[PDB]
RNA sequence: UAAGUCGACAAGAAGAUGGGCUUGGAAGCAGCCAUAAUUUAAAGAUCUCGUAACAGAGCACUUGUUAAAUCUUAAAAGCAU
């Protein structure tokens, strides 16, 4: 996981989400991908 | 005389078989029609350029009338009907499948470019 | 559509019936090399005068048979039971390696 | 799944060697049997010329091949009569663009798009159109085109 | 949703049941918004869930059919539910019909996989306990939920059987926790033809 | 300068874009169904290029050899096995079919001078034309009557037609032996004089082609009707024999 | 955008040809030069992986199936993260 704030994608396989948003938090933007683990990136710190 | 090699020339390597001569060239006259049109396949000094065309391209103009500049639009996005109609005989049948063609190489060109273009976008 | 389970084939419709869609769909999933591997298809054409019964007739590598109807099945439904007897068969085959 | 080997080798000069050794005798079909059968299916040929084969190993090792004319860009250079270079074999332009390596009549790009379409997959193919395409590749290899 | 309009069909034996709009009521909330309850019923067993009341369902006993609509397509929260409803009746009938399975290949040297009983653990009479040796200094034993039939066709694989998927695919998971797939020689519990890519060396 | 209003002359006001494969096509197979008059509706299942190429140079050979002394042109370089855009190819039946040209009322358009003149829109891309086929498409019972409605169920999935310039049997004759051969009316060529149709390539994409069926003088046709029109030695002399009577 | 948009799925994605040079090898895919053609429903002398080099898997592109009757894509602007 590499953390910025301008995540971008990498490939045609990287997808942007917004995971760990709840009741208490609001999350952070995330780029996941199946192909590639390097892409993995989240934006926003804890 | 059109052709640079008279008959009876022989023809450097062409002949890969074993209990043969090497081919020789024949007289223009039998040589098929479509054979002599096949090259039509082959497609300071620019201020002498600037100097005299620009003036020469002027004239060219004669904005008189304005129809003769159209844009020319290119086969590929007219809409008129092609040359088909109905037991319009042969001749009409034939030179249908001419346009019919005429128009298929022209999306093909435009098809050729799209793709290039789209490889450069990719490789930039 | 997966056709890794199926060894036979036989159709028979007319093709000026609009039932037959189904039929003349079906050979489009078919892939190319079904005629090498060993798929054995048959397809016979019915005249104009008057459609019969059409028979989509497909039997797997296991010896099942099945006989659909190919008149009230549209091809979406023709798929999907295809594809129920393919997979349990490729389940009991994963399970079955080694 | 039936496997397919391209290789260039000389005309009845078959036998285990850089060509065919390597080419062949790694999938595991029996080398010196091929080498056999093709000095047979190509004894009307000039010993020495080059023939482009197509040797398709089905699966158990039984193979099956076809020969194929020679390259084209071997015959326009033959037929320009090109300036022999390394290795004893006729070089075609380095710089196609601005070089010119030879003259090729158009009666030359008859010949050598008729024993092209001796072949029976490109036997269909029609004469006019197969004498457009060589013009299209002396343009590649550096060979200019008179009427 | 394109899935939501695509009409459902009950196959023989299956029966839905469609309840009238209820709420429990809950001290700590003012207003608790209608649900239905929707009872899916056949040969394997019988499962239930409560959708809420937006979503209309237009049951056709003759003709075997059952679609879903909503109240208003353009609020986000009805196009959500639509789909999501319309899934899970999907698989509450496939299920209840044909039943979900679910197959764990343990791939290592000295994976194993046994069926068998553990009455001092045993959460209710009966429960079967998947025992799996994965190298560890001690062994792991788990319990199968209630409503589901595990087996060992081979010792190196495993076999889920139940009615509902959540719980099927839920119970696969936990077995798969111990040992996720590496990506060097490929040991672990690869889950209905999970796969992994190896490495170089 | 030229105007707002103007409109190139080759480029009338269309129903959908003009430069799309999906117009172009139309305005293709529309002239094709006007002029060729005969035409038969094959079924193509997933073929590759070298057996397409294979099929394409049976043809070839086989349409080479029917015997041309009558002094007409030379139709062999005109007969093609060509796939066609199924959806598309079905519009193209209605529009051949219901849109009538004569119903058009012409407007006046400006061109680069500005100067109003008569100009009507007949192109089968027309609003006019797109109006008039769903409009008459509306009921369906009645186009079960028409040519269009007879051929429909024949353009369902993928499909190929061969078109002939001419309704020469000689050349269908000789087409359909080597696409629907049915001995021993249509005999597939023998295998001592073309060893080319007896191939892995071209026999492994014969079986893929189904034959389905025909439209000819714009009139629906069956596999067994195709085998009488095919069956006739020569057009002329059909008529001989009738004034023989 | 029912002339079926969008997505997915199925199959195809040719031939001269392994373009010429370079190189131990350079076959679309180290590098250099050229990149008018040809035939097709379409197919870059080649956009991304892969091979020592071939082979091989995708893309551009092509057809078919499923399927939307206010439901495609993009840009700008406002307020937010
Ligand atoms: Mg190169
Ligand atoms: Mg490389
Ligand atoms: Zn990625």
């Amino acid at each position: 996981m590499k953390v910025h704030s301008a995540i971008k994608k990498r490939c045609e396989h990287c997808k942007v989400v917004r995971r760990k948003a709840n009741k208490r938090q609001n999350g952070y933007l995330y780029i996941i991908c199946p192909a590639n683990p390097r892409h993995k990136q989240r934006q926003g710190y804890r | 005389a059109i052709s640079s090699c008279p008959a009876g020339t022989k023809l450097n390597g062409l002949n890969y078989f074993k209990n043969k001569a090497d081919p020789v060239a024949l007289p223009d006259e039998e040589y098929p029609e479509w054979l002599w049109r096949c090259l039509e396949v082959q497609k300071k000094q620019r201020r002498l350029a600037m100097k005299r065309a620009r003036a020469q391209e002027a004239k060219i103009l004669a904005s008189g009338d304005l129809e003769a500049l159209a844009p020319k639009i290119p086969l590929q996005k007219q809409s008129v009907n092609l040359p088909g109609a109905v037991n319009g005989g042969v001749q009409d049948a034939v030179l249908a499948d001419e346009k019919r063609e005429e128009l298929r190489k022209a999306m093909r060109k435009e098809r050729k470019a799209k793709i290039k273009e789209s490889n450069y976008l990719k490789a930039m | 559509m997966l056709t890794r389970f199926i060894t036979d084939v036989s159709t028979r419709f007319n093709p000026f019936s609009a039932k037959a869609k189904a039929a003349r769909l079906f050979l489009s999933f078919l892939p190319p090399n079904a005629r090498s591997n060993g798929m054995n298809i048959t397809t016979q054409l019915l005249p104009r005068n008057s459609t019969e019964t059409p028979l989509l007739y497909v039997k797997f590598k296991d010896g099942k048979e099945m006989n659909l109807d190919v008149e009230n099945m549209g091809i979406k439904s023709i798929v999907e039971e295809v594809d129920r007897h393919s997979r349990i068969l490729q389940k009991q085959a994963d399970l079955n390696d080694g | 799944v039936e496997q397919v080997v391209k290789l260039i080798v000389g005309a009845g000069q078959a036998s285990p060697s850089p060509p065919v050794g390597p080419a062949l005798g790694s999938k595991g079909i029996k080398s010196m049997d091929f080498c056999k059968e093709f000095n047979a299916r190509t004894a009307h040929i000039n010993t020495g010329t080059p023939m482009p084969v197509r040797v398709t190993v089905r699966p158990d090792r039984s193979f099956h091949f076809d020969v194929r004319t020679p390259h084209t860009s071997w015959l326009l250079l033959n037929a320009a009569e090109a300036p022999i270079g390394k290795g004893g074999k006729r070089k075609g332009a380095s710089n196609p663009g601005k070089e010119v390596v030879g003259t090729v009549s158009l009666k030359h790009v008859y010949e050598i798009a008729k024993i092209k379409q001796s072949e029976l997959r490109l036997s269909g193919l029609p004469l006019e159109g197969l004498c457009r395409a060589v013009i299209y590749q002396a343009r590649s290899i550096g060979i200019n085109v008179i009427p | 949703s394109k899935l939501g309009r695509t009409p459902l069909s009950i196959p023989p034996g299956v029966e839905i049941t469609i309840g009238e709009p209820f709420v429990k009521r809950d001290m700590t909330q003012w207003k608790q918004q209608p649900k239905r309850k929707i009872t899916v019923q056949g040969p394997l067993g019988q499962l239930e869930m409560d959708i809420p009341d937006f979503i209309k369902i237009d049951h056709d006993a003759e003709a075997r059919r059952a679609t879903l609509s909503v109240a208003n397509r353009d609020e986000k929260e009805q196009r959500e539910m639509w789909g999501t409803t319309w899934a899970y009746l999907n698989r509450f009938i496939m299920g209840v019909s044909e039943g979900h399975t679910a197959v764990l290949r343990l791939v290592g040297i000295g994976y194993r996989a046994t069926i068998d009983t553990r009455p001092e653990k045993e959460e209710y009479p009966g429960q079967q306990f998947v025992c799996l040796k994965l190298g560890f200094s001690h062994p792991v034993e788990m319990g199968v939920p209630k409503g589901m039939k595990a087996s060992t066709p081979q010792p190196t694989r495993i076999l889920l059987e139940g009615i509902n998927r959540e719980q099927v695919m839920t119970f696969a998971a936990d077995i798969r926790r111990w040992r996720v797939p590496e990506p060097y020689k490929g040991k672990g519990i690869f889950v209905n033809g999970e796969t992994i890519k190896l490495k170089q060396k | 300068r030229l105007p707002d209003d103007y409109v190139p002359p080759t480029q009338p006001p269309s129903a959908r874009p003009v430069d799309t494969r999906k117009s172009q096509l139309l305005r293709t197979y529309t002239s094709m169904l006007r002029s060729t008059p005969l035409m038969l509706i094959f079924q193509h299942n997933n073929l590759t290029a070298i057996e397409w190429a294979a099929i394409r140079r049976e043809l070839s050979l086989a349409l080479s050899n029917v015997p041309v002394p009558e002094g007409a042109p030379d139709i062999t370089s005109k007969i093609h096995l060509q796939v066609v855009r199924t959806r598309i190819f079905d519009v193209a039946l209605k529009t051949v079919e219901f849109f009538d040209p004569s119903t058009v009322e012409p407007t006046t358009a400006t061109t680069a001078t500005g100067t109003k003149v008569p100009a009507t829109y007949n192109h089968d891309l027309s609003k006019h034309a797109w109006k008039a086929v769903k409009e008459a498409t509306k009921n369906t019972e009645a186009v079960e009557k028409t040519v269009y409605g007879q051929l429909a169920p024949l353009l369902v999935g993928p499909v190929a037609i061969l078109t002939l310039p001419s309704v020469s049997p000689a050349h269908l004759g000789a087409a359909l032996s080597v696409l629907a051969p049915s001995p021993p009316a249509f005999p597939a060529p023998s295998r001592k004089k073309n060893p080319g149709y007896y191939d892995l390539t071209c026999q492994s994409g014969l079986q893929k082609l189904l034959l389905v069926g025909g439209r000819i003088e714009g009139k629906a046709f069956d596999y067994d009707g195709i085998k009488w029109v095919g069956g006739i030695e020569n057009g002329i002399e059909g008529l001989r024999a009738q004034l023989v009577h």
